């Protein structure tokens, strides 16, 4: 066999360990996330749900990289970790030689860069970790980012990692409107894609996180939607759902 | 804080003196005072109030009338909690009372309030209350079932070592109603006696006679003795240990004289107990009706007042005995109270060849009937 | 003329395992639940009738070693009016490739053959790991003998008044298809006994030896220690093996005491770091 | 399995090293026993002192070395080994006393061995150290100490133990004996180490065979018994 | 998947790494220990059990202080249990030295973790097999975190990690509230320790730190035998 | 099951009732049929039901039937099973469980298991070699269906592959009537409830719950059914074994 | 002590209740004399005495099984006491679930004739697996002049022979 380790190339020319850190990025929790004509957002979901576990981050799975960034993670937890704490070092590193906001392209690249340096040098496993990324700049403003364990980036408008990511990916496809999407209609069909994205019926507001990255008075506010504001938003989709149901 | 226990130091003074009246007047006046307090405290003094009235003996007829005033008023105060633990409350008083048709209803209406609801504990209480009604009305089968889920309910929460020794002695009395497995029977009540004594509930005691029955059921008397004068049973000797072990001795000698005696003597404490008073009457007819066939072996012709000498006893009991286990296909034979004997016969078998014959001449009589459904096309 | 018709087990009446329902040591709950899926439906299928309910046809005993599985099967056996087989799961694993589900398929057929028939295959971890993509022949070969056993139980000739039983230790790592709901319909665990079975384990196994007196099993039962049937049966074989060492017929506290200390020490080395 | 005791650094399936356990069953292969005795005033141990040739120097055989005067050793297992971790030993105890004025504590001492050992076990780069490492020493305000520390690296305190072949028996035998609770005197630690020694061996115990050392709180320093001290101890433990 | 089960390296066709999930086995084969935070405090227990009655029980303790307001109990290998430690108690004077305030228990179980992770990225260099469970009590809310081989931390409100870990979860979830005092958490991790303790609880064999607002400190024998008596 | 049923019986019935429509339209009968999917679906069940409903000479081969020890036995024995079957012609031949035979061909050495593989060939030449099977269809049921080997699963030797997903909520539904026929329901014993407790249900698991239900009206000696026991049932037989170690878990954030 | 109590006084044993004292083991060095122990021993009883040194009683899986487990006993009973000794258990067929079903079989179940098993090599020593384990220490060099003298017997020698010193040059830790 062909995937002893990294460096080793198959003869049809695949790097084999790294299509096995991509396919294995599918046993992390499902993450997604949509870009909407006044912001971004993302949603994730909160895999470990167990009553003895005490939640004091709240942000298990969203990560504050930059007063105008955040990136959402999939994948193994001691990778993530060093993964979120290198693009923060990244981005205030180059706030201090700049002395501006690293125009999120930037960041993805500088991780990017670092995760293909794993998978070329020899004696290194390649990083299991898929973290999507928002933010706003000068440049482009809005953007979102997936990042996959390869160090292939790319812009996307709206995209889910994690299980059953082909599923949600689709339907949001499927179902998403370019360029007519506001913050409250892509919080709604945030809630439409976890409500089947993962088995569990009723969505319940505990186990799903949902972050929004706004513009508001040239700041840039990240906001984490507090349990409220969540059970609001269930709410709103199963009344929805029951008006669908009523044409039958 | 103060008033709550001066409060609860007034009714236990009060209850040691029993005055009812007054403790049902500290109870009203002092309703206003709950919505002055927070609603479990006020619902915990409440319920020991209420526990407080009824642990005296003055059962003048008024304690369910309290029971639903007190009922009554908590739903009017709007406390789930509080009116579900008086009404479990009331559930056990019906039972003490013996009015199992309203506890057995109360109960039933509380329990699907209590299975919606997650407070457990008190499901679990009322479901052993409700098994407990159900096996005290006969009904066996539905009283283990809800045993089981009581059972199942239990094992779910934490289970006190009151709840636990209530659910393992309650088990163990619906196991020995069963009376096929008395081991398991011996080995709950054994887990429920230990539960009480490191509680020191009195209920160890009655553990404790369940045990020496169960003990005694299962044609192992002498095993009472060393049960008795054991490390943990010997706090708890007295009148009903030693009753229990008369009984064990009688039945180890196998003598019906002897456990007559034993009954008689011990009236209190092994005819006021229903299990412990059906479990040793089957045992006395179990061993009547072994010394009756043990001393008919011989005879064939014996009379009545011989055999009642040999077994020592009544000889209207011994007649009525004999009666009822030839009309149940128990030893054969027939009496004749002529003259009073007990004949014993071999019972010929029965001659399967004529029931072979009756047969085939059924079935050869439907047989002729075909052919006569038949014939018909002459 | 026709002349009139044991191979691998097929129990002979002479090869009964000689175990009551009694001896068995409080199971209630797993002596129940076997009865209802093995026992009961041989003799009182009118229920089952009744009710129409397919009467479950395989049952997996699973729990820590020494519970007492063997022991339960081996009262079924002596308690049952059907033909009892019983094999071992290292039985089917053979060289020779073929002959694995082969010997499986001989068993059911022989317990076709003569029905109602009752098949005990204990230890069946060994053919039971939930099946991967095997990439050799010997990885293979135990798949093989898993899916002949999964095609004989629930397939195309269903066999119809024959129960199958297994024991295991694990139970989480077996095949899901063995698991399902038509081939192993009860999956009865056996939870090492608490404070209660173990009194009962002692006073079943205890009401047959000399004893004495003095002797309170109720000290021991009450004991923190978390012990197996097999260890309750072993202390009291070690205890009576020691009265019988310093030739006394009667067995005492001290004997007992000791044969209790030994048998519950099983730490052995454990290199003292891993603890 | 049996595929990962080829790797220090590789867990075993059911969560084990296999190469750990390897080496503390090589700690057998010197063939040898050591037992040692905390008295309630005293410190005292004992190990074999096999010399199979008579061209050998009965004096250079000597497994007991003294790590400092106040605090001691007796390496039992591959001699090697033990030797290059008596001498890491002194080392340990020479740079504590440079660093910090106060001498090493006996069980800072081998904790400091037995952290060495550790971080040769979790880094797959040197063979652990195949050698168990008995300490004792008087220490004050703790009264004698005698720590076992092995390769593995686990170090606890000993009322007393023994490492080397006959370590199980010795240990039960000292279990045995400690537990009836009496005067733990210098002359009752030593007969009792010896005694335990002999029995586990079963050996006459002849005075070329063996070879002590005792740290007493009157006499906080290691001292090796001489021939005449053994034979003596030994006559008062035979009558 | 035989085959990658030896490197730490190397991912496996399903995307796991083996020689991790080995470790974490190899965690829950040693010791129990348990812990509950209440809302006053937070309690660590360990059962501290030796092979023989030859062994100081009181020489090795397996609840340690990392500093005045941080604990640690764990359950697998000791040796390894040690440089552990020892990197805590640097990272948590590191932090003090930089920053002048004690380590809250968040970045300390966070730096612990990291250095946990560091194991865990290159051949040659086993992961700790050892699971440290961390009290701590910082800004007057008590914390309880569990810091794995993998690196992952997480903040337990009560856990049982070791031999029998499984029993100690089913007791908790039971015997637990949310609204607990500092006795009653100890009293509920004596009980869960109970429920996997084989043989007589002594005070030598079972040790157990309260982690309160007033700090960490190791329960002398005395004081738990004081609440073992209380409990039996 | 309809459009499976349907989808089978395309093969398996219109073109040896009617082959005269085949031979109008101009397409070459279909030879095989694969059933694939979660286990406990119904594939056997649907082979039972081939075999009821079927006129035809219905040869059964299990997965291990066609191993054999000696060197050879595999092979003849596949010959003599299809020179039966076409003599007996026409006929359905049921290889239940193909996974043991037919999986992916592995290389030489001592790994390979060669003999299962040369059994698998001569099957392989049966189904679709030199001579053209006439009026023999052979129904595969196999779980798995991507270890076969891509020359079994080749749009000549088996030309339908019909997935059988577990059963969705109406199918649920239909199952526990299919299964609860015989049973003494009670009023109020709603079966849409019981299904949508089921969100998953292999489709066997439907049996079992009905099953467990008969078991416990049996065991309180009743003859009926109530819904409080269909959702006891469905809590017991649709039971989960979670990873029950938060370390491993959280492994994967 | 073990193999005497237990056909003497089968009384006693069932008298306490404990039936089976079966098990036995004398692992060691190889061939220092391990039958001739299961030889001496057989100074009383002891006739049939068969020796099945890892061969036919499971064969890795069941190989060997009642006409190789059964028809041992067979004449294990249709004849005075004798011993199964079913030395070298570490070299059978060469499987351990099959021996521990092997050990738990319906062996222990007849235990005919007082027919103690007596393996001999190098959860499974626990009552009803393995009795009493004894370790053969290696031949003491007091101990080894008594094999020199008894097994240089034979051997036409003179007079001035001594077996005292050899011993001393003679520390070859095996019987042969
Ligand atoms: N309830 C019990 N009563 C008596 N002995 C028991 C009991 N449970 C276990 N044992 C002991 O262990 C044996 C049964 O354990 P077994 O079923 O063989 O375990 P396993 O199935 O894990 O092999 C008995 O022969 C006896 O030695
Ligand atoms: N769609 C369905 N309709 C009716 N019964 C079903 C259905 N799916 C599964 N079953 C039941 O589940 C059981 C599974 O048996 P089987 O057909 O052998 O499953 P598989 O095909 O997975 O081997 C059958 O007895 C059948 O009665
Ligand atoms: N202590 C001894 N006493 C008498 N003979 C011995 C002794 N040790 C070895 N022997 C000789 O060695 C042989 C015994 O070998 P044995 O121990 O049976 O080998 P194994 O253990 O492989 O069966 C006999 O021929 C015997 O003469
Ligand atoms: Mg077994
Ligand atoms: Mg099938």
């Amino acid at each position: 066999r062909y995937d002893s380790r990294t460096t080793i190339f198959s003869p049809e020319g695949r790097l084999y360990q790294v299509e096995y850190a991509m396919e294995a990025i599918g046993h992390a929790g499902t993450c997604l996330g949509i870009l909407a004509n006044d912001g971004v957002l993302l949603a994730a979901e909160r895999r470990n749900i167990h009553k003895l576990l005490d939640e004091v981050f709240f942000s298990e799975k969203i990560y504050k990289l930059n007063e105008d960034m955040a990136c959402s993670v999939a994948g193994i937890t001691s990778d993530a970790n060093v993964l979120t704490n290198e693009l923060r070092l990244i981005a205030q590193r180059y706030l201090l030689q700049y002395q501006e906001p690293i125009p999120c392209e930037q960041l993805v690249t500088a991780l990017c860069d670092i995760k293909q340096a794993y998978t070329q040098f020899g004696g290194k496993r390649p990083f299991g970790v898929s973290l999507l990324y928002i933010g706003w700049d000068k440049h482009y403003g809005f953007q979102l980012y997936q990042s996959d364990p390869s160090g292939n980036y790319g812009g996307w408008k709206a995209t889910c990692i994690g299980n059953n990511s082909a599923a949600a990916v689709s339907m949001l496809k499927q179902d998403y409107k370019e360029g007519e999407m506001t913050l409250k209609s892509a919080l709604a069909l945030a809630i439409k894609v976890l409500n089947k994205t993962m088995d569990v019926s009723k969505l319940s507001a505990e186990k799903v996180e949902i972050a929004t990255l706004t513009r508001e008075n040239g700041k840039t506010v990240i906001r984490v939607l507090k349990q409220k504001e969540v059970e609001q938003l269930i709410k709103k989709h199963e009344e929805e759902e029951a008006k669908a149901e009523r044409e039958k | 804080q103060v008033k709550e226990q001066s409060i609860l130091e007034l009714g236990s003074l009060l209850a040691k003196t029993g005055q009812a009246a007054e403790l049902g007047g500290l109870l009203k006046y002092v309703r206003p005072f709950l919505n002055s307090i927070s609603k479990a405290k006020a619902a915990r003094l409440v319920r020991s109030l209420l526990d407080l009235f009824l642990d005296m003996e003055a059962a003048t007829g008024q304690e369910v009338e309290l029971c639903l005033e007190c009922i009554e008023w908590a739903k009017s105060e709007k406390r789930t909690f509080l009116r579900q633990a008086l009404e479990a409350r009331l559930v056990s008083l019906y039972f003490d009372t013996k009015r199992y048709q309203e506890a057995l209803h109360l109960g039933s209406q509380l329990l699907r309030e209590l299975k919606k609801m997650d407070d457990k504990a008190l499901l679990v209480e009322v479901q052993l209350l409700e098994s407990k009604t159900y096996h005290a009305l006969s009904n066996l089968p539905k009283a283990r079932a809800a045993l089981t889920s009581a059972r199942t309910t239990a094992n779910a929460i934490y289970c006190p070592p009151k709840l636990q020794a209530t659910l393992d002695m309650q088990s163990g009395i619906i196991h020995a109603a069963e009376e096929k497995d008395w081991k398991t029977a011996y080995s709950y009540f054994y887990e429920a006696f230990e539960g009480y004594d490191s509680i020191d509930s009195p209920k160890a005691i009655t553990s404790l006679k369940y045990m020496l029955l169960c003990k005694i059921m299962l044609n192992t008397p002498e095993d009472v003795q060393a049960l008795v004068s054991g490390k943990l049973a010997l706090r708890y000797a007295g009148r009903q240990t030693e009753a229990l072990k008369c009984v064990a001795q009688a039945s180890k000698n196998r003598s019906l004289a002897d456990f007559e005696k034993a009954l008689t003597d011990y009236r209190a404490e092994l005819r006021d107990d229903p299990i412990i008073s059906t479990h040793l009457a089957k045992l006395y007819d179990n061993l009547l009706e072994q010394n009756l066939i043990r001393v008919i072996e011989p005879f064939s012709r014996v009379q009545i007042e011989h055999i009642s000498s040999l077994i020592k006893l009544s000889k209207a009991d011994v007649e009525r005995k004999l009666s009822q286990m030839i009309l149940d296909k128990k030893f054969h034979g027939i009496l004749d109270q002529g003259e009073g004997v007990l004949i014993i016969f071999d019972e010929p078998p029965v001659d399967k060849t004529y029931e072979a014959a009756l047969e085939t001449i059924q079935n050869m009589s439907k047989v002729v009937d075909s052919l006569y459904n038949k014939a018909k096309k002459l | 003329d026709v002349l009139p018709p044991s191979s691998i087990m097929m129990l002979t009446s002479d090869q009964k395992p000689d175990v009551m329902y009694a001896d068995i040591g409080g199971m209630d709950i797993q002596k129940q639940e076997v009865r209802e899926a093995v026992e009961l439906p041989l003799t009182h299928f009118e229920l089952y009738k009744q009710i129409g309910i397919d009467p479950p046809r395989g049952v997996l005993m699973y729990g820590p070693p020494g519970c007492g599985k063997t022991m339960l099967a081996k009262a079924v056996a002596h308690h049952t009016t059907a033909a009892f087989i019983r094999v071992v799961g290292s039985e089917f694993v053979q060289k020779y490739l073929g002959e694995g589900p082969r010997m499986v398929r001989d068993v059911f057929r022989l317990a076709k053959e003569n029905a109602p028939a009752i098949i005990f295959i204990d230890e069946i971890d060994a053919i039971a790991t939930k099946r991967f993509d095997a990439q050799t022949g010997a990885d293979r070969e135990v798949q093989r003998i898993l899916l002949e056993l999964l095609n004989q139980m629930d397939g195309f000739d269903q066999n119809v008044n024959v129960k199958v039983i297994m024991a295991t230790n694990r139970a989480d790592t077996l095949d899901p298809a063995l698991l399902r709901p038509g081939r192993l319909d009860r999956k009865i665990e056996f939870p090492l006994p608490d404070r209660r079975q173990k009194r009962l384990i002692f006073s079943t196994i205890t009401s047959k030896m000399n004893l004495s007196e003095e002797v309170d099993l109720e000290d021991y039962v009450a004991r923190p220690d978390k012990i197996s049937g097999a260890d309750i049966n072993s202390i009291c074989q070690e205890s009576g093996m020691l009265a019988v060492r310093e030739n006394r017929y009667i067995v005492l506290a001290k004997d007992f005491e000791k044969a209790y200390k030994t048998v519950i020490k099983k730490d052995e080395q454990e290199h003292e770091f891993y603890k | 399995s049996a595929g990962f005791d080829r790797h220090i650094t590789i867990f075993s399936p059911e969560g084990r090293l296999y190469q750990v356990e390897y080496a503390f069953k090589a700690i057998n292969q010197g063939g040898l026993t050591s037992v040692a005795v905390r008295g309630k005033d005293c410190a005292v141990i004992v190990t074999q002192k096999k010399v199979p040739d008579k061209l050998l120097d009965s004096s250079t055989v000597t497994h007991l070395f003294k790590i400092t005067e106040n605090i001691g050793c007796v390496m039992t297992g591959m001699t090697a080994d033990s030797r290059s971790q008596v001498q890491r030993a002194r080392y340990e105890a020479a740079n504590w006393k440079y660093k910090y004025g106060y001498e090493i504590p006996v069980d800072m001492l081998c904790k400091r061995i037995a952290d060495i050992s550790q971080v040769y076990t979790q880094n797959a780069e040197m063979r652990p150290l195949g050698c168990c490492m008995i300490l004792i020493g008087i220490d004050e305000e703790q009264g004698p100490q005698v720590y076992k520390c092995d390769p593995a690296g686990y170090y606890c305190g000993f009322k007393a133990t023994a490492a080397g072949v006959k370590q199980t028996e010795s240990t039960s035998f000292l279990e045995k004996k400690v537990k009836k609770k009496f005067d733990w005197t210098f002359e009752q630690t030593v007969e009792t180490a010896i005694t335990c020694l002999s029995t586990v061996l079963s050996i006459d115990f002849k005075p070329s065979e063996i070879e002590v050392g005792v740290v007493t709180v009157e006499n906080p320093k290691f001292r090796i018994l001489t021939e005449a001290e053994i034979d003596a101890h030994l006559v008062a433990l035979a009558e | 998947e035989r085959g990658y089960s030896f490197s730490l390296t190397t991912f496996s066709p399903s995307g796991k790494l083996v020689q991790i999930e080995y470790a974490l086995a190899a965690v829950a084969g040693g010791a129990p220990s348990v812990g509950i935070k209440a809302a006053n405090g937070v309690v660590l227990a360990t059962e501290k059990k030796q092979k023989s009655i030859l062994y100081d029980e009181r020489s090795v303790h397996k609840v340690e202080p990392i500093t005045k307001h941080i604990g640690l109990v764990y359950s697998g290998m000791g040796p390894d249990y040690r440089v552990l430690v020892h990197r805590a108690r640097k990272l948590a004077q590191q932090y003090y030295l930089v920053y002048q305030e004690p380590i809250p228990t968040a970045q300390l179980v966070q730096r612990v973790a990291s250095v946990m992770q560091e194991y865990t990225q290159s051949g040659g260099v086993r992961p700790f097999g050892v699971s440290l469970l961390i009290c701590g009590w910082n800004e007057g809310r008590p914390y309880l975190f569990q810091s794995d081989p993998s690196g992952a931390y997480f903040a337990w409100k009560a856990t049982a990690m070791g031999k029998n870990y499984v029993n100690g979860k089913t007791f908790l979830e039971k015997r637990y509230n949310e609204d607990l005092e500092l006795e009653d958490a100890i009293h509920t991790a004596i009980l869960t320790l109970k429920e996997s303790f084989e043989g007589q609880m002594t005070e030598d064999n079972i040790e157990v730190g309260i982690c309160n607002e007033a700090g960490f400190r190791r329960l002398t024998p005395t004081e738990v035998k004081d609440y073992l008596a209380a409990i039996a | 099951l309809d459009k499976q049923i349907k989808e089978i019986k395309e093969v398996i019935e219109l073109p040896v009732k009617h082959p005269e429509l085949f031979e109008a339209l101009g397409i070459a009968q279909p030879k095989g049929v694969l059933l694939y999917g979660p286990p406990g679906t119904g594939k056997t069940l649907l082979a039972r039901a081939v075999a009821h409903h079927t006129d035809c000479t219905f040869i059964r081969v299990s997965g291990s039937e066609l191993v054999q020890k000696f060197i050879g036995e595999g092979a003849r024995m596949v010959r003599e099973l299809f020179v039966m079957a076409r003599e007996h012609a026409p006929s359905i031949i049921f290889m239940d469980e193909i996974d043991s035979i037919g999986s992916s061909r592995l290389e030489g050495g001592s790994g390979g298991d060669s003999e299962v593989q040369r059994t698998m060939l001569e099957l392989l030449n049966q189904l679709d070699g030199f001579e053209a099977t006439k009026n023999i269809k052979v129904i595969m049921a196999t779980n798995r269906i991507d270890i076969l080997d891509s020359a079994l699963l080749r749009p000549g030797r088996i030309d339908r592959k019909i997935e059988f997903p577990p059963p969705n909520e109406e199918a649920r539904l239909d199952i526990l009537k299919i299964h609860s026929r015989k049973m003494n329901l009670t009023r109020g014993i709603n079966l849409r409830k019981i299904a949508e407790l089921m969100p998953g249900a292999s489709g066997a698991e439907v049996k079992g719950v009905c099953t467990e239900a008969g078991m416990y009206a049996l065991r309180e000696r009743r003859v009926h059914v109530t819904q409080e026991d269909f959702e006891m049932a469905v809590a017991k037989v649709m039971q989960k074994d979670s990873e029950k170690n938060m370390s491993i878990k959280k492994l994967w954030k | 002590e073990v193999i005497e109590l237990p056909l003497t006084n089968p009384e006693l044993f069932q008298r306490v209740g404990i039936i089976p004292p079966k098990g036995c083991l004398l692992y060691g060095p190889p061939g220092t004399g391990k039958t001739l122990l299961a030889r001496a021993v057989a100074s009383q009883l002891d006739c049939n005495f068969l020796k099945v040194v890892s061969s036919s009683i499971v064969d890795k899986y069941i190989g060997e099984s009642a006409r190789l487990i059964r028809e041992m006993f067979n004449y294990a009973r249709d004849h005075q006491p004798c011993i199964i000794f079913m030395d070298e258990i570490d070299a059978i067929g060469g499987i351990q679930r099959t021996l521990m079903e092997l050990l738990n079989q319906m062996d222990g179940f007849d235990t005919l004739h007082r027919v103690k098993m007596i393996m001999a090599t190098n959860a499974l020593l626990r009552p009803g697996r393995l009795d009493r384990k004894i370790h053969i220490d290696l031949p003491n060099e007091q101990a080894r002049l008594d094999i020199l003298k008894i097994h240089a017997g034979p051997i036409t020698k003179h007079g001035e022979i001594d077996y005292e010193a050899i011993v001393k040059l003679s520390d070859g830790f095996n019987g042969a």
